C-alpha cells in the first residue's frame, strides 16, 4: 500500500488537471476553438483572456 | 416617439442535429491526414479514420 | 425557424437598420455556423426605448 499511494496519488492529480479543460471560468464556453468561430477579435480577447 | 420596427433573433446552441445553417459549400473529406475539419461549426485539426 | 438555410452576409447589407447590435455572436461571423432552431420576436416600439 505504500507503493500504492504514490501511484494513486500522481494518476489523481493529473485526471484533476485533465478535467479542470472543460470549466467556463466565467467565460461563454469552456472550449477555445467554440469561442474564436464566433467571435470578433476586439470583443474574443476578453472571453479567452 | 417615432415607431420603430423591431425584430429580435435568438439562436439555440443546444447538442442536437443541425437545422439552420448558413452558406457554405461541403467538400468531400480525406482520410489519415488531419485537416481543419467544420463538421456543422465542430472547428479542429486531426487526422480522420 | 428551422429545417432550413438561412443568410446573414446580406442581411446588413439589405436595406438600412437604425440599430443592429449582436450579443455573444459576431455579425460577420454568421455565415458559417450551424444552429438547432432559430426564433424571431415582432412588435412596434418608440425609438428612444
Amino acid at each position: 500500500g505504500k507503493l500504492q499511494d504514490v501511484v494513486n496519488q500522481n494518476a489523481q492529480a493529473l485526471n484533476t488537471l485533465v478535467k479542470q479543460l472543460s470549466s467556463n471560468f466565467g467565460a461563454i464556453s469552456s472550449v477555445l476553438n467554440d469561442i474564436l468561430s464566433r467571435l470578433d477579435p476586439p470583443e474574443a480577447e476578453v472571453q479567452i483572456d | 416617439y417615432q415607431p420603430y420596427r423591431v425584430v429580435v433573433l435568438s439562436f439555440e446552441l443546444l447538442h442536437a442535429p443541425a437545422t439552420v445553417c448558413g452558406p457554405k459549400k461541403s467538400t468531400n473529406l480525406v482520410k489519415n491526414k488531419c485537416v481543419n475539419f467544420n463538421f456543422n461549426g465542430l472547428t479542429g485539426t486531426g487526422v480522420l479514420t | 425557424i428551422s429545417n432550413c438555410v438561412a443568410d446573414y452576409s446580406v442581411l446588413y447589407n439589405s436595406a438600412s437598420f437604425s440599430t443592429f447590435k449582436c450579443y455573444g455572436v459576431s455579425p460577420t461571423k454568421l455565415n458559417d455556423l450551424c444552429f438547432t432552431n432559430v426564433y424571431a420576436d415582432s412588435f412596434v416600439i418608440r425609438g428612444d426605448e
